[PDB]
């Protein structure tokens, strides 16, 4: 998606992709609408 | 208030717990939020 936006093939991109420093430098991001981040899922061990 | 002071030219930049609002965003620009939080209620238990 980032390459597609940079190559100007697609003027808009919405694919539930996150925002990063390496990403915001090449393409522009609007205000985020869903809260997310880095999380860890673990089993149900007691 | 703070928004009026910023628009009046007295203030150049605002760093404060300023909730992002559409009406505020119409005349002001908000950077990427540093934290995410909503609204709740406070009550004595």
């Amino acid at each position: 998606m980032i390459g597609e936006v940079v190559y100007q093939r697609a003027v808009m991109a919405v694919g539930s992709l996150t925002i990063n420093e390496e990403r915001s430098e090449v393409v522009d991001f609007s205000v985020p609408f869903v809260e997310t981040g880095i999380s860890v899922m673990v089993s149900r061990s007691n | 208030g703070m928004m009026g002071e910023l628009l009046s030219g007295q203030a150049d930049m605002i760093v404060a717990p300023l909730t992002i609002n559409n009406e505020r965003a119409q005349y002001i620009e908000f950077s990427k939020p540093f934290k995410y939080q909503g609204l709740t209620i406070l009550v004595k238990k």
